[PDB]
């Protein structure tokens, strides 16, 4: 291999040649800053400056060139990364930085950059991103920013920047099969309100922009708004549109395809190979639809579902390379459609079995066995969903192990053996809450409406015991009516604008038998909402979690296993 | 004339007792959790409530300022 050594020694003694301004020949004049430097480094890292010099043009022997249609600062980082391989890279100046490397053709920081913009790619910079992309040929970045524009636009569909895209950039938003819409108006309506930004700029576009959309509204109102919208007595519009819609027979969409249902994390992998598994039981459909696996075999890991259907990974441990485990602190994000778990920005410390409660845009990751155990072993640490970042909170007062948490009322309620804090994030603080009368651990709670509904603890039982928020008190509702001489394992959760529970019971000498019910609010009974018959679901274990989220049944598939 | 002091009170104990403790309104936010609250009571007298929550800018204890209506003071 080539000495590093030397070569390290070769370029610290190049950076000091051009610091110090010795065997500089060529210097850029760009808007009336010098820039001495010497061909050789440019040649090797730029492929313009390779055929700005080794061409034989004018100016080959010319000893100052006009490099015009570039920035200063950018030019002077690209010259300082080419002389030091350091490209500091913020999260403004790289918009700048991506124009001047396609100005210079400089793979190496255009790559480095197209990974930060990959990085960087969120809501608020989706549709910017996307014109980017657009105007600068770059697949990778397109292709991320198609998908997550598509979602988060077509969740949100009020970005200022949406307005200003090309034709081609809409008809390929528009047209697309991975639009995330609960209904077909929506992007109608958008659609619409993007024409009308325009008069006669668009009209053109108009008999494109339908040409998309289904029939269903090409027939409906926001014809005749178009009309009224129309340039005087232009009679190759109307009656062009009254004809017009024959073809692009009605085929419903994506978006339309989410449907509530149970996700569960670490079932009993059925292949031996793994350790784990996920699998998803449909309340609707009545089948088990498979999972993709969690990140690097993920085991004792957290879940949350934002307002917005977002699941988030926080935590866990991985097997180091017969009992072997070591915690990583890794954040993974889950794709609804590319069915895969995109890598995010990691903790600040490391987790096992952490409690993830989303408030305010914000994931909430409250205990977990950190590594640290100092005085504040209580330490809660809140995530940017914005600027992609990890803030510190008000750390909990008492230390708790085994612990859950929900939100109400834009607010933290973490619940323990017998002690309840309630997190104000408007003010940093916690505030005594009411005392449980039972000692009970191990248990999983649902935020329903304004109550919560902590049911099970300690294998569990069917004790309930109802807090309401306005009330601050903790009351007795009833018990389960279970078979007795069993282990239930019961899983709260919120389902169908109702308090469901996911109860799984063994009976001695048995196998388990899966059966979920819905507790009545008013008359404090548990109805049998539906029986899970074994034929489609198997054992899933004991140490399996269980969230409330939408999932699409066409991006995934079925899982083949013997009933 | 009494009941409606009355009433004055009432409203006026409410916001500083449940307001020190939530969060802050732009133009219209506060009023509808301070009528809820008041739902069971009587009727909310939007004009009433509006005229008296401007009184209490001239002194301290969250003088809710009219212009600066961005954060108010979170302060005793």
């Amino acid at each position: 291999q080539i000495n590093t050594e030397y070569a390290v020694s070769l370029l610290e003694q190049l950076k000091l040649f051009y610091e110090q301004q010795l065997f500089t020949d060529i210097v850029l004049i760009v808007e009336g800053t010098e820039f001495p430097c010497h061909k050789m480094v440019l040649a090797t890292c730029s492929s313009y400056f390779r055929a700005m010099f080794m061409s034989g043009l004018s100016e080959s022997k010319q000893t100052h060139v006009h490099l015009r249609n570039v920035d200063a600062a950018t030019l002077q980082i690209i010259i300082t990364y080419a002389y030091t391989g350091n490209l500091a890279m913020n999260d403004s100046t790289v918009e700048q930085l991506y124009e001047t490397a396609c100005f210079l053709q400089v793979e190496d920081v255009l790559q480095r950059c197209r990974e930060y913009l990959i990085k960087k790619i969120n809501a608020e910079n989706c549709v910017r991103l996307l014109s980017f992309a657009d105007l600068f040929s770059c697949e990778e970045l397109k292709q991320s920013a198609k998908r997550m524009v598509e979602h988060k636009f077509t969740a949100v569909y009020h970005q200022d920047a949406f307005m200003q895209l090309s034709h081609d950039l809409l008809i390929d938003i528009l047209s697309s099969d991975n639009l995330n819409v609960e209904k077909e108006e929506t992007v109608r309506e958008a659609a619409m309100l993007w024409l009308e930004y325009n008069t006669e700029s668009r009209s053109q576009y108009l008999s494109s922009v339908l040409s998309q959309i289904r029939i269903d509204a090409l027939s409906e109102v926001t014809q005749r708004a178009w009309f009224q919208g129309l340039p005087p007595n232009d009679k190759s519009v109307v009656v062009q549109g009254l004809y017009k819609s024959m073809p692009k027979f009605f085929k419903p969409r994506l978006g339309m395809t989410k449907e509530e249902m149970m996700i569960f994390i670490e079932a009993s992998s059925e292949n031996p190979c793994s350790l784990y598994s996920s699998v998803c039981y449909s309340p609707q459909a009545e089948k088990v639809y498979k999972l993709c696996s969690p990140p690097a075999d993920l085991h004792k890991v957290g879940t949350v579902v934002t307002p917005d259907n977002d699941i988030y990974i926080a935590g866990g441990q991985v097997p180091l390379k017969q009992t072997a485990f070591r915690t990583v602190n890794c954040f993974y994000w889950f794709d609804a459609q590319q069915n895969t778990w995109f890598p995010k920005t990691p903790m600040l410390f490391v987790r096992i079995k952490p409690s993830l409660v989303c408030c305010e845009g914000y994931i909430y990751a409250i205990g977990g066995d950190s590594v640290g155990g100092e005085l504040n072993r209580r330490t809660v640490e809140r995530y940017d969903t914005e600027k992609d970042e990890w803030t510190m909170v008000s750390p909990l007062p008492c230390a708790w192990q085994w612990s859950a948490a929900v939100v109400v009322h834009d607010c933290i309620y973490v619940m323990t053996l017998n002690l309840m804090y309630c997190y104000f994030p408007r003010s940093d603080s916690w505030v005594e809450m009411a005392m449980r009368q039972t000692s009970r651990s191990f248990a999983s709670a649902a935020a329903f409406g304004d109550k919560i509904f902590y049911i099970g603890g300690l294998g569990s039982s069917v004790t309930v015991e109802i807090y309401d928020v306005n009330k601050n008190e903790w009351k007795m509702a009833a018990n389960i009516p279970a078979k007795r001489y069993s282990d239930p394992c019961v899983r709260a959760v919120v389902i169908s604008n109702s308090l469901c529970v996911f109860m799984r019971e063994t009976h001695l000498n048995e196998r388990a038998k899966y059966v979920t019910y819905q507790y009545d609010l008013e008359l404090d009974r548990w109805s049998l909402r539906q029986h899970i018959s074994e034929r489609v679901l198997w054992d899933l274990g004991r140490d399996f979690r269980c969230t409330v989220g939408k999932l699409y049944p066409s991006c995934l598939e079925e899982s083949p296993w013997k009933p | 004339q009494k009941v409606d002091d009355d009433r004055k009170h009432e409203i006026e104990a409410a916001i500083v007792r449940i307001m020190k403790s939530r969060k802050k309104m732009q133009h219209n936010v506060l009023v509808a959790e301070v009528t809820q609250q008041l739902k069971a009571r009587f009727l909310p007298s939007p004009v009433v409530i509006k005229k008296r929550i401007e009184g209490l800018i001239e002194r301290e204890y969250l003088a809710r300022t009219p212009e600066d209506r961005k954060v108010y003071t979170y302060v005793a």
